[PDB]
């Protein structure tokens, strides 16, 4: 996943979920990427949907 | 031919609708990823952007026109149907394209919305923690009259853990939780004790670019009904302070449960503009 134009403290609030490949589930794809950008980049994605 | 989303009946929308108020005259800013202007079934009338490089009258995500058919999709022969349709609409683009943004550049949007006289503000959006300068625009805006809406988050629940994000989280703001179609909550919306109300937030049929429609989930999906609803009672009531609109929104709601998961429930316009 594309996560350069991050961190963004604002996100959409709409729910299309991604799981992360630390097994959490992350809103959207805007949660998603400040979550890889905390992580240093070693969060990808598992897949999209819940975990 | 026109199809009317279930949102409508639900918050009984249709019925005030049916009176003859559908928010003529009032203004309502969303504060979002801008709004496809040029969609048949939306009358955008202004507005600006925050975002460098984009304008405000463009969506190149699709939730801010999804969001704002919710709260205005024109009442016509086509596509679908808002809370208030007559009201002026103004996309103001805090959120880029990939649906996120600074706090700055919401701070930017709701202090133009302000100044430029909105009678109310949906920001289907939010963050972690908030900023100073976010308190201060929001408790400026209610000061001066305007209805802050805000969508709660999409955090969930766990236990008795508060999971409700900023903007909704300020008490200048009204934080709209999520409910589906048989008015039961949705896992995925925010708790908490500012949780203040809930409107339909699960398989919301919307405008969506290009010229199209779409259904989404979400709290951003509910806020824009209880921002369109504020409208609804404006239009009909139009003297009414943002507090006295605030009030009656949550103190006609229909009761669905504990106020850490409902707030006061679902919200009722036709009570609510009684
Ligand atoms: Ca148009
Ligand atoms: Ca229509
Ligand atoms: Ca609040
Ligand atoms: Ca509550």
């Amino acid at each position: 996943v594309d996560c350069s134009e991050y961190p963004k403290p604002a996100c959409t609030l709409e729910y299309r979920p991604l799981c992360g490949s630390d097994n959490k589930t992350y809103g959207n794809k805007c949660n998603f990427c400040n979550a890889v950008v905390e992580s240093n980049g070693t969060l990808t994605l598992s897949h999209f949907g819940k975990c | 031919a026109q199809t009317v989303p279930y949102g409508i009946p639900l918050i009984k929308a249709d019925k005030v609708q049916a009176q003859g108020f559908k928010g003529a005259n009032v203004k309502v800013a969303v504060l979002d990823t801008g709004i496809q202007a040029s969609h048949p079934d939306l009358n955008v009338v202004g507005g600006a952007s925050f975002v460098a490089g984009e304008a405000y009258n463009t969506d190149g995500n699709g939730h801010g026109t999804h969001v704002a058919g919710t709260v205005a999709a024109l009442d016509n022969t086509t596509g679908v149907l808002g809370v208030a349709p007559s009201v002026s609409l103004y996309a103001v683009k805090v959120l880029n394209s990939s649906g996120s943004g600074s706090y700055s550049g919401i701070v930017s949007g709701i202090e133009w919305a302000t100044t430029n006289g909105m009678d109310v503000i949906n920001m289907s959006l939010g963050g972690a923690s908030g900023s100073t300068a976010m308190k201060q625009a929001v408790d400026n805006a209610y000061a001066r009259g305007v209805v802050v809406v805000a969508a709660a988050g999409n955090s969930g629940n766990s236990g008795s853990t508060n999971t409700i994000g900023y903007p909704a989280k300020y008490d200048s703001v009204i934080a709209v939780g999520a409910v589906d179609s048989n008015s039961n909550r949705a896992s995925f919306s925010s708790v908490g004790a500012e949780l203040e109300v809930m409107a339909p937030g699960a398989g919301v049929y919307s405008t969506y670019p290009t010229n199209t429609y779409a259904t989404l989930n979400g709290t951003s999906m509910a806020s824009p009904h209880v921002a369109g609803a504020a409208a609804l009672i404006l239009s009909k009531h139009p003297n009414l302070s943002a507090s006295q609109v605030r009030n009656r929104l949550s103190s006609t709601a229909t009761y669905l449960g504990s106020s850490f998961y409902y707030g006061k429930g679902l919200i009722n316009v036709e009570a609510a503009a009684q």
